[PDB]
């Protein structure tokens, strides 16, 4: 998890890197924050 | 005459189990299974 050449020789698991692309993961891009919108009621159920 | 088709790389990860970690993990449990997979993509891409 440093370089693209580290993560490259990792997922080969060889020092050596020949030249040429090498497809090595995926990047997806984490939230930052998040919105939770239930509906707009508030009264309270019978279970008492 | 048909000369190519459709490049694909499907991955495993999202495909399987979309974000979801715990899942990821379990199918960890399945070993090299799916880079067989990957693999067999990007040598599809590379013949076409």
């Amino acid at each position: 998890a440093l370089d693209p050449l580290s993560e490259t020789k990792c997922t080969l698991k060889s020092f050596t890197v020949e030249k040429g692309i090498y497809q090595t993961s995926n990047f997806r891009v984490q939230p930052t924050e998040s919105i939770v919108r239930f509906p707009n009621v508030t009264n309270l159920c019978p279970f008492h | 005459l048909p000369v190519s088709m459709t490049k694909t790389s499907v991955d495993c990860t999202m495909y399987i189990c979309g974000d979801s970690t715990e899942c990821s993990n379990l199918l960890l449990q399945y070993g090299s299974f799916c880079t067989q997979l990957k693999r067999a993509l990007t040598g599809i891409a590379v013949e076409q």
